[PDB]
């Protein structure tokens, strides 16, 4: 919920402009003569000084003016709580910018309340298992990845897989990309089996897609290779997601012993 | 006198720094201005030549 | 010549300040010109490649 | 006549100061002058250029002896980069002339106008239909300075390249024998202006009803016949040499033909 207004958005890309050739001296000038100009006519409670506040804070955050950017921001989301009211989605997306401003300055506890506080305008809004709440519960979980909360981790990325199985479909990365994040949250701690549960439901997919259904012939990548450990192949490198799960399951098969599994896993995922 | 010196001089200096960006900004925007008119006398060019080019085709078919 | 010195600081704040005011009205009106022409240029750009389909629709 | 790169800039002044916005304006075109002299140097067409179209705006604002000391400046640089004896250094020399006489400076600005005339022949070629309205417009200088003779001279010249250069029928032509029979009435050439007006009536006759024959007479000459008792030309200038010779027959005691001819006026 960041829309740019109409008037705003010319102006808006030449502060980008300007603030990626390092021309701050122009950019930081151009964003503060803007600033009086939109409280001549709105005054300072209004959408549109919040909108140039919270652009602002955007380029001192990349000169690295970290205080200054987070008070703009602050008095950007007390304009937004009067003007749009609490729990509206511009409300939220300053609140994620603040908590992104934060975790850079490695302020991840501080992070933490103002993230979970967007989350829950987020499930207001837009409902429980929308597709958007589940990318703020994964957000929401590198937050607590990076505070080492292990727990916290699986269970804000178990969350947003029931949204992203569920609402999207199957072969969606997204699916995907959390099956691998929550299995690495596993391997953390020592939840072996169901990391490797979870690499296999992925390669599984993946060669469905690819094959149709499996039957007798046609069993998946994982499957040969376990196979191939008593004693062709047809093996698609799609993603770099799916080669991920075809490394990581392997290195798995490596600490199980089942070696001759984790090096055909290696060699597709070479391949 | 010192006092009101040192507050006119951190005016003046805050002043330049906003006209100078201005400067900078509106000089851009006139060359986009250019750039942009110049392209639409193009555009309006290629739309005139089309226009003739349908009476072409209907002449034919 | 403290009194010389905030007189002169006065006018040069005064030019400085004109000038300024004087950018920002240039540069909003450029700005509003930038973007009617921006609009406009999307109007051709469509209207083009409407007719330059239509080329082949009367072709065929 | 403007650079390629200040073309824009120039216009936007030009619509400020049209829209009596001169507080935009004026400090836009300060700054383009700083921006001037920055790469170009103040000795320098460009700077030349954008002092004379602020120097034009600060005759709009009525800021005159500002006005005259830019272009002044403006001329000095156009004598070095451009040359004397250039287009553009005319141009000025006109500027400042205009101004002066605005001012009612009009001796002031006759050299200059003369200058610019000399420039104006040397490009143009001496029967130049240019050199014909700067010959009239310096005509003008000397009118407001009471200079009867000059005038007459002047105007003398710019006829002679009117009526060959460009056709009879031409409005230059009427309007340049409407002002020289004026200056002739001045002087008390009272003969020569009447026969002015009357070469103008008979010219503007001809082009409405062929060639003057007997039954065909002009307007002058029916009047002239009405004296010795027994038109609706929508043109302004035919109207003016109407009254006009209507004045001179009123002179004349040729009252009945002053009649006809304010009457045929007044229709």
């Amino acid at each position: 919920g960041y829309e740019i207004p109409a008037r705003l958005r010319t102006l808006h890309n030449l502060v980008i402009q300007y603030a990626s050739q390092g021309r701050y001296e122009v950019a930081v000038p151009l964003c503060k003569q803007a600033l009086e100009d939109l409280e001549k006519t709105s005054g300072h409670d209004h959408p549109d000084v919040a909108t140039m506040l919270n652009i602002l804070a955007l380029v001192y955050r990349d000169q690295n003016k970290y205080k200054d950017a987070a008070h703009l921001l602050n008095d950007a989301l007390a304009i937004r709580e009067k003007t749009l009211g609490k729990d509206h989605p511009a409300v939220a997306a300053t609140l994620n910018n603040l908590a992104v401003l934060y975790g850079k300055r490695g302020k991840y506890k501080e992070a933490e309340p103002l993230c979970k506080r967007a989350l829950e305008i987020r499930e207001k809004v837009l409902g429980k298992f929308h597709p958007d709440v589940a990318k703020q519960l994964s957000n929401l979980a590198l937050l607590c990845q990076n505070q080492g909360k292990a727990e916290e981790v699986e269970y804000y990325y178990r969350r947003a897989l029931e949204i992203y199985a569920t609402r999207l479909g199957p072969d969606d990365p997204n699916v995907a990309k959390t099956k691998n994040n929550l299995a690495s949250c596993y391997l953390k701690q020592g939840k072996y089996q169901d990391a490797e549960t979870l690499y296999k439901e992925i390669l599984t997919r993946a060669h469905e897609k690819e094959f149709g259904s499996v039957n007798g012939e046609n069993k998946p990548i994982w499957m040969h290779a376990e196979e191939r450990e008593e004693s062709y192949k047809a093996c698609k490198v799609d993603s770099p997601t799916v080669n991920t799960t075809l490394r990581s399951l392997g290195a798995l098969y490596r600490r199980q012993g089942k070696l001759e599994a984790a090096h055909t896993l290696e060699d597709c995922a070479s391949r | 006198m010192g006092k009101e010196v040192g507050n006119l001089l951190l005016e003046n200096s805050q002043l330049l720094e906003t006209k100078n960006a201005l400067n900078v900004v509106k000089n851009d925007l006139i060359a986009k201005v250019d750039q942009l008119s110049g392209e639409q006398e193009v555009l309006k060019g290629e739309l005139e030549a089309a226009k003739q080019a349908k009476v072409k085709l209907e002449n034919r078919i």
